[PDB]
RNA sequence: GGAACUUUACCAGAUCCGGACAGGAUGAGAUUGACAGAUUGAGUGUUCUUUCUCGAUUCCCUGAAUGGUGGUGCAUGGCCGCUUAUGGUCGGUGGAGUGAUUUGUUUGGUUGAUUCCGUCAACGGACGAGAUCCAAGCUGCCCAGUAGAAUUCAGAAUUGCCCAUAGGAUAGCGCAUUCGGUCGAAUUCUUCUCUGCGGGAUUCCUUUGUAAUUGCACAAGGUGAAAUUUUGGGCAACAGCAGGUCUGUGAUGCUCCUCAAUGUUCUGGGCGACACGCGCACUACAAUGUCAGUGAGAACAAGAAAACGAACCUACUUGAUCAAAAGAGUGGGGAAACCCCGGAAUCACAUAGACCCACUUGGGACCGAGGAUUGCAAUUUGGUCGCGCAACGAGGAAUGUCUCGUAGGCGCAGCUCAUCAAACUGUGCCGAUUACGUCCCU
C-alpha cells in the first residue's frame, strides 16, 4: 500500500525532477549537453578540471 | 598610437650597446640578427624592437644619442 | 556501441573531477597537492602528488589500501586493475594547495590571523616563490565582516600568462563565527627542468645575450 | 523502507569486514550491489545508509561524502565490533589490514 | 517565512496501528500455502 | 597487404604531436610502409554558461573551450610487429586505438 | 526562470520517518507486512473488522537527533554585477612639513594609454597599460583509403539545315560538348580541402608634408594578403558598494519548524486567473508588394544507454489503386566516414503567370468542425477545411542601438527539451546611408 504509494511519480524516468546535477542533486540550470548533467555553477567551478578553458 | 613601449626601447638600447658593429640601416637584417641576440617569448616585441633599433641607428650616424654609450 | 571521442574525454573530465573532489575531501588533513593518472591496458595506476606522504600511506599501507577500495568500489574497477601511488612534493612552500590547508589548520588552531598569513608568506618567501599573497574574509573582529590581504614580492595578474606564472588556492574555514575564505596564490619561479614554474621566460621581460 | 531484514544486513556487515571501505551512491531508489566470495548480492541504498548511519553514531566508522557518494571505512575500534557482531574468529583482518 | 499558523481538523485523528498480539497462536493452530514459495500472508493469496 | 589503423586522440597539442612523432620514429626504425600522419580536423567543444550565479546585474556570459586533436597512422605490419612498434612508455592523457582495415 | 505531473519553493487534502543514538517501560514474541469487506479522491491495511504473515530488523516516552527552495545577503563564505573603459595604483630610502599630509606620480610635447620624450628632491622599485592569450585574414612544412584534383582506356548520350508567343540583349570561331549510377577501369598528383608547428607588419619605406628645432611622434602616399593596439575576443591594478545571491552546492554562523512536521512522499488545484499600467520581443500596415511557379545556392553544429543489441540521429523506400499530417519497412552513422555533393532563407527569372491601389488575393488577430501526434495524464503540438467585415494604411510627447562585411534584412544550428521557441548562445547569406568630427548635450 504505502510502500507502493511512495514516490510512485519520482520512478517514472520523464520529467526534470528525474534529472539532476551529478555534484548537488539540484534539479535547475542542468548542463545536458555531452550528457555532462552538471548545474552550471558547479560547472563554472569545475570546468578547468573537466578540460574546459576560457578563450576568446 | 605607435609608440615604443619603454620595455622595447630599453631592451633595443642594450641591444646597440651590446652590438653596433653588427648592425645595419635595414630593418630585416637587423630582425635577422635580433633573434639570435635576444631570447623573447613574442614575436612582436621582437619586431618592434628591430625597428626601433634601425631607428637608433640612423639617429646615431647622424650624431650621438641621449641613453647610449659606446666605449 | 564505442563511445564518441568527444564524449570519451568528457567521461574522463569528469571522472578526474569526480577523483580529485574525493581526494581533496578525504586529504584535507594531510597536505596534498595534485593527483594524476595514467590508464593503460593493464593498470590505472593513479599517482597522487602530497606533504605528508607518511600520514597517506599509514601503516602497513592502511591508508592507501583505503583509498585504494573507496576509488574501486565507487568507478568499479576490476580486482587488480588499480592502484595507488604517493609520491612527497619537491617543494612544500611552492604549492598553494598545500600552503592554503596549512594556513587553515593554523585559523582552526585559533591563531591570529595576521601571524598566520606572515608566517605562511614568510615560509613561501623562504621556499624560493618569487612572490606571495595571503588573502583573509570574513567575521575576524567582530559581527561586520572585513577582508585583509597580505603581500610579498611580485604578483602578476593580468592576461593568461599569470594561469601559469602564479598558483592559487582557496578553501573556507568554518568557525563558530561562521565562515571564514582563505586564498594562496604563489608565483613560481622559472625553472629550466620544468618540474616546478613554468620552464618558459616572462611574456613581459626581453633578455639580451651577451656577445662572445 | 529503511526496515532492513537481517539476513541483508549481516550480508553487509560481512562485506564491511571483508573489504576495510563501502562506497554507496546516496539515492533513495535504486540497488546498492555486492560480492561476498564470489557472486552478487544486491540491498536497497536506502538501508545501508541508515546502518551506517546508526554505525557513525555509534562511532563506530568514519564516514566521507563527495560527489553524491558516501565512503564509510572501519576504525581499530570498528574491526574489533564486527569481529565481535559476526563472532569471527580473532586475528581476523579486514584485506586493507592484511600485508 | 512558513509559519506554523496550525491547522483546523474536520475529521478524528486517525489511530497508530497496532500489531494484534496472538499469545501461542501455535498452539490453537491451518492449511499450509499452497503457492510455491508461501489467505497466505506471505503471498497474500486468498 | 594486410593494413592496421593506429588512432592518436588527446586533449594536449604537444602531447599528441609528441606521441605521434615517437610512433613514426618507431616505425621507421621497424622500417615499415607508412601512409603518413593524418592530422584529422580538430573539434571544439564550446558551453556557454551565465557567470552569475543568481541572475542579477548585466547578463555576462562565459564560453568555455576543450580542443580534441586526432592523428591516424596507415601501416603495413602484423600485430606483433605493431604491437613491438607500440609498446613504449606513451604519455598521459592521450590514447592510442588499433583498428584492422579491410 | 520555454512550470501538464515531477520540477515547485504556493494552496485543499492524504502517506511515510528518512527521530540516528543513549536511557527507561516492554519484549521471542519487540515487531513487519497484508487478501477481503468500508474508510476514503483513492482494487490507498491509510486506518479499522478480520485473521494470517514477518521476525529482535522494530516499536513505546525522555532528552536528543535529523531534514527544510524556513528566516536573516544588515551575521558570513564563495561567486557575480557595478563603480570603471577609462588610465589608473602602491611601497621603500631620501627631501618638505608641528602635524594630518606631501614629493616622487611635475609641467611642455607625444599617445587609446601614468604611452613615450624632455624636465625634475628625488632615487630606486612593484602593479595596471602595453606584453601574454584565443579566434579572422595571407603564406611555409606535414597530410590523406574520414580530403580533393587532373589525365588515360573503355561504356554510353547530344550532334546541325533547323529561328517562339511579339522572342531583344548577353563570350567563344591536332582536338565539338556532355554523362558524382556508367555505382566503369587504370595512372599520376596535391590547385581547393585537412592541421601541429613555422613565417608575415616593424611606422617598415617615401615626402623640399607636419612637427623637431633633441626627441617622442604625426599626416599623406608606397609596399603589401593585411598599414596601424592589423581585426574581433579573452585577461585585466587598487580601492570600494551593507549591490545580488543564505532558491546551485555535503558553502555556512545565529535563529525557526520538527512525526495531523516549515522533513518527506502522494492526490487535486496554482505557478499561465483579468479592466488596467509599464519593459522587452514577434507580425503587420502592401506593388522596391502578395500569391503561384521554376532556378542557383551557405555556415555553425549535434547525434544511441547501467550492474549482445535496444534506445539517438539519419537516408531510402513504401504508404500510393491517390490530400496533408501520419504510419510502416529497410539500410547507415559513435560523427572530416551516415546524414552530405550538407539543394537554407534573403536572391534570381525575357515566368511573355495572376492580381492593380483596396484595409484589397494587403494583414492574419480570433473562433468553428474533423483528424493525427507527444505524453502516466493534453480536459501540448502539428496537419486539413471554414472564420477574417481583429485591429493596423506607417504611429503624439517621447526614446534605443549602431562606423565596414558594419547597420539593416534573411535564414540555419545548438540550447533548455517526452512534447512545446515570438528567448538566448553561435553561425553563415545579402548588403547600405552617414561620419571620419565635436564637446552643444550626457
Ligand atoms: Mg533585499
Ligand atoms: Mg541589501
Ligand atoms: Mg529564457
Ligand atoms: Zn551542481
Amino acid at each position: 500500500g504505502h510502500l507502493d504509494q511512495w514516490r510512485s511519480r519520482q520512478k517514472i524516468g520523464m520529467g526534470k525532477g528525474a534529472r539532476c546535477c551529478v555534484i548537488c542533486s539540484n534539479q535547475k540550470a542542468l548542463i545536458r549537453k555531452y550528457e555532462l548533467n552538471v548545474c552550471r555553477q558547479c560547472f563554472r567551478e569545475n570546468a578547468e578540471h573537466i578540460g574546459f578553458t576560457k578563450l576568446r | 598610437g605607435k609608440i615604443r613601449t619603454k620595455t622595447v626601447k630599453r631592451a633595443s638600447r642594450q641591444v646597440v650597446e651590446k652590438y653596433y658593429s653588427k648592425l645595419n640601416f635595414d630593418f630585416y637584417q637587423n630582425k635577422r640578427v635580433i633573434m639570435d641576440v635576444t631570447i623573447a617569448e613574442s614575436k612582436k616585441l621582437k619586431n618592434k624592437i628591430a625597428g626601433y633599433t634601425t631607428h637608433i641607428m640612423k639617429r646615431l650616424a647622424r650624431g650621438p644619442v641621449r641613453g647610449i654609450s659606446l666605449k | 556501441g564505442p563511445l564518441s571521442k568527444k564524449r570519451m574525454i568528457i567521461r574522463d573530465g569528469v571522472f578526474y573531477a569526480e577523483l580529485f573532489e574525493f581526494l581533496k575531501r578525504e586529504l584535507a588533513e594531510e597536505g596534498f597537492s595534485g593527483v594524476s593518472y595514467h590508464v593503460t591496458t593493464l593498470r590505472t595506476e593513479i599517482v597522487i602528488k602530497a606533504t605528508k606522504t607518511r600520514e597517506v600511506l599509514g601503516v602497513n599501507g592502511r591508508r592507501i589500501r583505503e583509498l585504494t577500495a573507496c576509488i574501486q568500489q565507487r568507478f568499479n574497477y576490476k580486482e587488480g586493475k588499480l592502484q595507488l601511488y604517493v609520491e612527497r612534493v619537491e617543494v612544500r612552500g611552492l604549492s598553494a594547495m598545500a600552503q592554503v590547508e596549512s594556513l587553515r589548520f593554523k585559523l582552526l588552531s585559533n591563531l591570529q590571523v595576521r601571524r598566520a598569513a606572515m608566517g605562511i608568506i614568510r615560509y613561501v618567501m623562504e621556499s624560493g616563490a618569487k612572490g606571495c599573497e595571503v588573502t583573509v574574509g570574513g567575521k575576524i573582529k567582530g559581527q561586520r565582516a572585513k577582508s585583509m590581504t597580505f603581500r610579498d614580492g611580485y604578483m602578476i595578474k593580468s592576461g593568461t600568462a599569470h594561469k601559469s606564472f602564479v598558483d592559487s588556492a582557496c578553501r573556507h574555514c568554518y568557525m563558530r563565527a561562521g565562515c571564514i575564505g582563505v586564498k594562496v596564490k604563489i608565483m613560481l619561479p622559472g625553472d629550466s627542468t620544468g618540474r616546478n614554474g613554468p620552464s618558459e621566460p616572462l611574456p613581459d621581460v626581453i633578455t639580451v645575450i651577451e656577445p662572445k | 523502507s529503511t526496515y532492513v531484514p537481517k539476513p541483508s544486513r549481516d550480508n553487509v556487515y560481512r562485506f564491511f569486514f571483508t573489504e576495510g571501505v563501502i562506497a554507496c551512491k546516496k539515492d533513495r531508489m535504486g540497488t546498492w550491489t555486492g560480492t561476498l566470495g564470489g557472486n552478487t548480492f544486491t540491498v536497497p541504498c536506502i538501508q545501508v545508509m541508515q546502518l551506517m548511519r546508526s554505525l557513525k553514531s555509534r562511532n563506530l566508522i568514519k564516514e566521507q561524502y563527495a560527489w553524491r557518494h558516501y565512503y564509510w571505512t572501519l576504525n581499530d575500534e570498528g574491526i574489533a565490533y564486527m569481529r565481535s557482531y559476526l563472532h569471527l574468529a580473532p586475528s581476523a583482518m579486514p584485506n586493507t589490514q592484511k600485508p | 517565512g512558513k509559519k506554523k499558523k496550525k491547522r483546523i481538523f474536520t475529521k478524528p485523528k486517525k489511530p497508530t496501528h497496532r500489531h494484534k498480539l496472538e499469545k501461542m497462536r501455535a498452539l490453537k493452530y491451518r492449511q499450509d500455502c499452497p503457492h510455491p514459495q508461501c489467505y497466505c500472508g506471505k503471498c497474500h493469496l486468498t | 597487404g594486410q593494413t592496421v589503423r593506429l588512432t592518436i586522440t588527446s586533449r594536449n597539442a604537444k602531447a599528441v604531436e609528441s606521441v605521434t612523432s615517437q610512433l613514426l620514429t618507431r616505425a621507421r626504425d621497424e622500417k615499415v610502409t607508412i601512409h603518413g600522419p593524418v592530422r584529422l580536423p580538430t573539434r571544439t567543444l564550446k558551453i556557454t554558461t551565465r557567470k552569475t550565479p543568481c541572475g542579477n546585474g548585466t547578463n555576462t556570459w562565459d564560453t568555455f573551450e576543450l580542443k580534441i586533436y586526432k592523428r591516424i597512422i596507415d601501416l603495413h605490419a602484423p600485430t606483433e610487429q605493431v604491437k613491438k612498434i607500440t609498446s613504449f612508455t606513451m604519455e598521459s592523457g592521450v590514447d592510442v586505438s588499433i583498428t584492422i582495415l579491410d
